[PDB]
């Protein structure tokens, strides 16, 4: 499971400065993988919150006390 | 609508991403939380795809390349060496 | 008020991974004032908490609440 | 030791920089608050200095230059407005 090259190419291109820009092959099969772990990295960090505070699944209020430090990992 | 369905696209994938994750440690995410994810996925792209920009043209290019990528990764040092390990093997193929 | 070039110099070769590296003159000149406002958002949005959380001055409690927010913005 | 007279440099300046502040907007700082700060400028530098490097050598260059520099503020329009104003005025003299 993932993200697909497109999806990614579109998502990257909605929000270049200049119409010039572009991006190969590889840089874009890279940012696929980064997308993943970005992801991955919430839903892990949210369900250690959840495990820490003892909570039966992770809600909203979890994830959020995880975010900063993600972002700025990121 | 264009970015509706493109969200919609990243949601469905966080989706799967996050089952994956709920049956490897037994623990349940919210529905409210997947989409809080997805949003945050969404936004997170505007960002890369900035830095991404500046980050080619700082070296006085217009096509992002790997280099570029790794760059985004710089900033924690298990990052930049799994993304690096993709890198190598994505220049494998 | 500010920091003097000199010790910012110090403070950046500090770090650098590699001996070649060097920091131009204009550059040092903009690290000064990089580092001055950085400074200053720290604790001018540490007094923002204080009043908001109608305090009497800024202890670390209400710094530490701001922190994240402040280093996403540098 | 070098380190500690760095520190303590930095810690004295930050001290100047609140008292400031303290006055422009008569609100105190507590010791342990100032010494924050100057803990957190000191780490603060560590990330200047890394990205500088990188940001210079991803341009093929061993001297960082003022574009480095910017490239630093680039995440914020209003700190990137404020760095871009005072590199002018830097270039000037």
């Amino acid at each position: 499971s993932g993200f697909r090259k497109e999806l990614v190419s579109r998502l990257l291109h909605l929000h270049f400065k200049d119409d010039k820009t572009k991006v190969s092959g590889d840089a874009l099969q890279l940012m696929v993988e980064l997308l993943k772990v970005f992801v991955v990295e919430a839903a892990v960090r949210g369900v250690r919150q959840a495990q820490a505070e003892d909570a039966l699944r992770v809600d909203v209020d979890q994830l959020e006390k995880v975010l900063p430090q993600l972002l700025l990992d990121f | 609508s264009y970015q509706q369905r493109l969200k919609a696209a990243v949601h469905y994938t966080v989706g799967c991403l996050c089952e994956e994750v709920a049956l490897d440690k037994a623990m349940q995410f919210s529905k409210q939380t997947i989409a809080a994810i997805s949003e945050l996925t969404f936004r997170q792209c505007e960002n890369f795809a900035k830095d991404l920009e500046m980050f080619a043209r700082h070296a006085k290019r217009t096509t992002i390349n790997t280099e570029d990528v790794k760059l985004l990764a710089r900033r924690s040092n298990s990052l930049l060496k799994y993304i690096t390990d993709k890198s190598e093997e994505i220049a494998q193929a």
